[PDB]
């Protein structure tokens, strides 16, 4: 920070980041889980005219 | 539909519909809500019916998905499950219409000649629709399972 | 934090896909609800302190919590509880505007229960104060927007209890 | 531990008063939901293993964690992970039957975060596994009791975080 | 409650609750209206039962209010009637819970050591709870009187 | 039984029975007429249920009667039907007794070692008793099937 | 232990047969007498200490056993004796609720004769005490429940003798 | 989104959102239909934009697809077109969100280090994004082109 | 951090005496190895980015980790993975120059498992990435100096274990 | 226990003397046999479940003891019986490796007969079951070690009969 | 390892290493060259052992790879071959270590629970390890085949 900059939170502990972003909300689908690319099935695609 | 059957009979007779026939559309109208409930149940559970029936069909008849079979590849397996989706949609049409007339008129006349031209085992198609009946009766209530299985047994009888 | 649009974009990104029909339906639903969200946010930003003051009048005042031996006894502790309810109402307004509880999980509920357990803050009394905030906000804002605010305030209650 | 009955009894007892109707309606609501809780618990107790099976298949299998170097690589650690998910499902069934999340932070959550931090267990991966359990049991039981089950599953996740 | 007992036992055995406990839990859930009705009857008559039973105790056994007695003094008799109100509140807790665990965990563990310290006669406390039982059973209907007196004699049996 | 488990809990806590569990035994006694009615209709249909369930089992899993299965031969299929008859008898025993304790202490614990020494597939016999519970729920009334299906599903869970 | 329904279920299981009318008649008898047994057990648990004190007053007090040099003289010995008496009453209540005396001849009479012969406890005086308990219960709970109690109590007497 | 930016700013100020920011959110909510139209056009024409812009890129910079180039070969060219499709997808995300925040979060932070480690010329990636901007601006309406060109030129400026 | 020289000085200093002959032999062994250590450090410091490029191309590229849904998908996460591999290469060069793994114990393995578990970083995939770094470095520098680098790279891997 | 090699050591301990030739030749005979003993023990260790399965299949299967009314009818009794047979096979393996029956005399023949008389276990059924153990082991290994197995199994026969 | 077992057995009774443990460790050291040769030829032929044994397993047990089976499909077949390669690697670890405790600590604790959760037939996994034993024993001398088949039969005993 210079002579004009208010301090701000720059770094976190891993435990603090886990508290912030390991709850049920605000946790991404691809953090600790295999993401299967879901797709419309090929038989439904053939059944679509 | 039974209104279409009665109106065809009355028009070919060149008369008006008898009070017994007016009772036919009357009772059909009263049963319409339950028929719509059964068809909506099948429509909501559409993909699960087709997938489980396909897996159990391929378990009971492994040769059709073996190499050299009619449905070896993934695209041919998709065509199998697509035919199954066609027949499930026809079954829902028959459940809504209250009779087997749309099922017969759309996908049961010339089905033997079509699948003979395609080289497709018609008895295994019948087994597939039987597995569809089993999965639908599994995830449907018993009286509604009997109501759907009437049309399912009509399809099996036309295949066999 | 994420809003509803950011959640839809993140889901499509994790799938590695473009915006399909269902994603555009969710975007259209959020754009339909944005008018009510803006109006509710303006109403709450007007009546910020009023919701809190009859909420503590309904739920907290004239009880053993206010009386000596209670956790909200001193003027410092009273101002602390008023500030806490102001923060809860403001963050519920943030969540109602965004359409997601990601800001509630990131900046409110992280360690809040451990903080209140360390300080001795009554969880049940704090929850009942948030229910009072929910009832006053539902009476003051409307039906659907008040129900949305009640959903996010009950999310705060579930994360705290 | 406390169920809803003992919870409202101790809530009346800490203030020392008798049961009023604003407390009796809580017991009436619990007796309204009791048969739903019993039927959902019977379904989950009948299908306890397959919930964990499709949950691990949905979330943890073929990921980084089962590969060499991952946390559930060896069969001992895989069996420990299945045992942990069985613990979470059984205690969440207990919390759903009780109608109060006392047994969760009284017999699961009070030290499990420290234990997982000491073991190196991925807490976010366990949270995703519990979310997979929630989706499987919501599809298996129904929405009305699946929501109540998911409340205590998110309680377990929030205690783990 | 019985829910807490069954969950605690199944947890100690490290198993899910069997249907042989689940039917007990749902039976306790369904048979709750009678216990609720007895609970609001008792908390409606919460004062008068305490007044009449205290009057009956101090007329039956005047050694309690005798000089040199444990409750000699107006504030001592006030705390005695407060203890009667306490145990009536615990009886209402047990009635509305359908179990003896609230009375056991609140006001039965350490009562013998507590009144052994304070000098209050434990058999006279049992007589007080018995007199509250008789006043409540006279005040309410006979099957409900038996249901409340069940928890009442549990309390006086744990007393003596 | 549920009565003997109640008195086991009672002398484990080393006191008389609680009023809640006494009223619980009263509820069990009043419902025992309905459980005995379920016992009458199950022992009346003890043959047709096990025969239809065995036919459904062989229709679902033809690899049991195929070469490579455990039950190959007439005496092997007779012993398989005898096992299904014993397990149906155990479910009726549990419906009579009110708890899963007789099934546990006759034929449900150690079943892993039993069918491991026999080579019998535990998932296949679980599927067989699952077809037993489906045919039983088909033949029962709704409340009777709901009562018996909890004990059946406990058999499914502990024998899966 | 083994109550009436498990006893008839074991008798059926030894022959390997389903339950028929030859055991279901006794099963209907047990379910007809069940509420009588429960109400009698409630009365006995209500008056449990009073039955013991009137029994020792009418059979055991002012005797040579409570004279010095007797078998009930010291205070620990008297406490042990009344402990045995309400043990016999409570386990007889257990057998009366069960419908069979498996609990009585097993978890009371496993080595009771041998330990009383080693200690020197008078078996005849204990039989007189049990008969006094039987008379008090028969005069206190009724005729049919009294003789149902008396069957298990003189079963205890036959086990002691 | 701009809603996320306004909520983040108001949270940093620890206040409710200013009515100017409410009017910004109101304007974005009303104007989101045009943004959805732009994203729908880009999603529908995602393949022709990538193909034509890749051809124009490879004609303008032949060194990257000549032998010795970073994208020489059919699989490397497919990977380059996959990167262009990725950036067009991020452009659709930014158009939907109304700001450059998701574009910067997903595909601009560390892009210099990533392409420096890969050896890919970042100036040629910027040229590819510029050709995608030109083809998209030719393919949509002029106001839509001016709206999408802000996000496109943001990507140009952050790469350059 | 401690090298071999500071380890010898520490072991003599906590004894309070001067360097005896075994200390002289250990120092001469380190000074003999120092030529190879300096040459290997110079080669790695020159071709620092090429090793990371080859290891990422060998182990991480064209996989589900760098595909959408993986943790190396987003380009900030890709640049973070590149920075982490530069961290491992640079601190392994530091540990090779020191002849000891105290630098890895103090700045590299200090809570790295907790950091990666909180972020969601694949432990198995980053172990395979460090293995690819080890193979590329052993190919670049030689058998003996590559083995010397691989000792500390496997130390980083076993710290991640 | 004590082995065949320690048997002559214990005999010389009782006699207070060194090894004499009448024990030297027996020790050399044990040294000559020990490789086929330890290898046959390895073979039956590899195939240990098959001995129990075939013994149950050809001795106890379809009999009065396993039909209703038998002492091996129920699933618990079957599991206990196959566990007893597995323990018998394991201790017979121990003896045939060790060269002495002291392991059976101490760790099996302590009170097994009296426990079987207490439980009502059919002694003749166990004797024909260990005859089936003899036949399966002699078929699996061959008669050269089959008679050596049958020596300790006949020791089991004499102890249990 | 054998060294680990000897040190642990000495340390449990709190003494230095016995002459019997020194002789055992000496035998371990002298057999180290032969054990290293066995492990070397196993890890040299690790691909053909897995290939031939998987082929023999899938010929002898087609049910696990037929549709409806646990390993049906190319991905599940590759996963089964990956499991076979994992157990071959653990066999090489046990051959190097001179005993069975690395195989026990890595891949034989909780293997039944893991494969029960996976739905895989553990007897078919044991058949796969037995085919690996036969193929590997055909690739060595007789003493080396017996020595490796000792660890293989340990894996057979732990799986079945
Ligand atoms: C008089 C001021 C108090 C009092 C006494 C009282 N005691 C009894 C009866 C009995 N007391 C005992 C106790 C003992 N016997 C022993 O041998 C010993 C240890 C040496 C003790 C402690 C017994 C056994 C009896 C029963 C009579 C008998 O000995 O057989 C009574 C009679 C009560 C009755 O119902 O008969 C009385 C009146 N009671 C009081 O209120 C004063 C405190
Ligand atoms: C039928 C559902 C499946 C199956 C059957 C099968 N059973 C046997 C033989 C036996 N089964 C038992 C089990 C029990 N006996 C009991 O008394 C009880 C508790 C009530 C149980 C659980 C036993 C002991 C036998 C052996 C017969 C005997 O008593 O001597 C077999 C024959 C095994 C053989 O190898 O010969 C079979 C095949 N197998 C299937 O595939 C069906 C799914
Ligand atoms: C009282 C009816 C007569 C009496 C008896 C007497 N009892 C004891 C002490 C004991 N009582 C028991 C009995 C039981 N313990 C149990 O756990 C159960 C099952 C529920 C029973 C039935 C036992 C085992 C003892 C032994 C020591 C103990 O206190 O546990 C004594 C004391 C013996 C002594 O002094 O050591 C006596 C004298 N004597 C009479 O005269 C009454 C007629
Ligand atoms: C095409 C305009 C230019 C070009 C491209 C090129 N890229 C790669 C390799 C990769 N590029 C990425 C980048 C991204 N991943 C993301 O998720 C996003 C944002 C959504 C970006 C921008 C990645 C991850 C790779 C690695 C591929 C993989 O998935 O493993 C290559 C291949 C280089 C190689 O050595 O294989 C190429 C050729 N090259 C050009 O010359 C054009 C300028
Ligand atoms: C092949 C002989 C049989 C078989 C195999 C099969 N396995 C799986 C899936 C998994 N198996 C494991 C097991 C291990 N992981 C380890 O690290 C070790 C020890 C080193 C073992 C033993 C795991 C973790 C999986 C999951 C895959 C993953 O990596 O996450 C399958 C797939 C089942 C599924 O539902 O996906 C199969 C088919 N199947 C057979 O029929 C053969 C008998
Ligand atoms: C020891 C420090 C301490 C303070 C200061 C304190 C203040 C305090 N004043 C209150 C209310 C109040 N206080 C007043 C008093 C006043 N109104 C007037 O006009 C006068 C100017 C003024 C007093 C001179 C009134 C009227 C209320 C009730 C407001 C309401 O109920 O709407 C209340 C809420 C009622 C309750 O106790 O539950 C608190 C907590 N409590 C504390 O523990």
């Amino acid at each position: 920070f210079g002579e004009d900059t208010v301090p701000y939170e720059r770094y976190l502990t891993p435990g603090g980041l886990q508290m912030r972003s390991a709850r049920v909300g605000s946790l991404r689908e691809d953090i600790g889980q295999r993401v299967d690319k879901e797709v419309t099935p090929r038989f439904v695609e053939l059944g679509q005219v | 539909s039974i209104v279409t059957k009665s109106i065809v009979n009355a028009d070919a007779e060149a008369r008006y519909l008898s009070p017994g026939e007016l009772d036919r559309i009357k009772a059909f109208v009263t049963g319409g809500a339950a028929r719509l409930r059964i068809a909506e149940t099948l429509t909501g559970s559409r993909e699960t019916i087709v997938k489980q029936a396909g897996d159990r069909l391929f378990q009971k008849r492994p040769d059709i998905v073996s190499p050299g079979g009619n449905a070896y590849g993934e695209e041919m397996t998709a065509t199998c499950l697509r035919d199954m989706d066609y027949y499930l949609r026809l079954v829902t049409y028959g459940v809504v219409s209250g009779d087997v007339t749309p099922i017969e008129e759309i996908g049961l006349v010339g089905v033997r000649e079509m699948y003979r031209s395609l080289g497709t085992p018609i008895e295994a198609v019948a087994q597939s629709v039987r597995e569809m009946k089993e999965v639908a009766s599994g995830l449907m209530s018993s009286d509604d399972a009997a109501e759907a299985s009437a049309y399912f047994d009509f399809v099996i009888g036309k295949m066999s | 934090m994420q809003d509803a649009i950011t959640a839809v974009i993140n889901s499509a990104d994790v799938q590695g896909k473009y915006l399909d029909g269902a994603a555009m339906d969710k975007l259209k639903s959020y754009f339909a609800s944005g008018e009510l969200r803006v109006r509710a946010a303006s109403v709450i930003s007007a009546n910020a302190a009023t919701i809190v003051k009859e909420a503590v009048a309904k739920s907290l005042l004239y009880s053993d919590v206010t009386r000596p031996g209670g956790n909200m006894y001193t003027t410092r502790r009273y101002a602390a509880c008023i500030r806490d309810l102001d923060y809860y109402l403001r963050y519920a307004t943030y969540a109602m505007l965004a359409g997601d509880a990601s800001i509630l999980d990131e900046r409110v509920l992280n360690g809040l229960k451990e903080t209140y357990n360390s300080l001795g803050v009554p969880i049940s009394s704090t929850v009942q104060a948030i229910q009072a905030i929910k009832e006053v906000t539902a009476s003051l804002v409307g039906a659907d927007a008040g129900k949305e605010m009640g959903v996010y305030l009950d999310y705060i209650c579930s994360g705290l209890s």
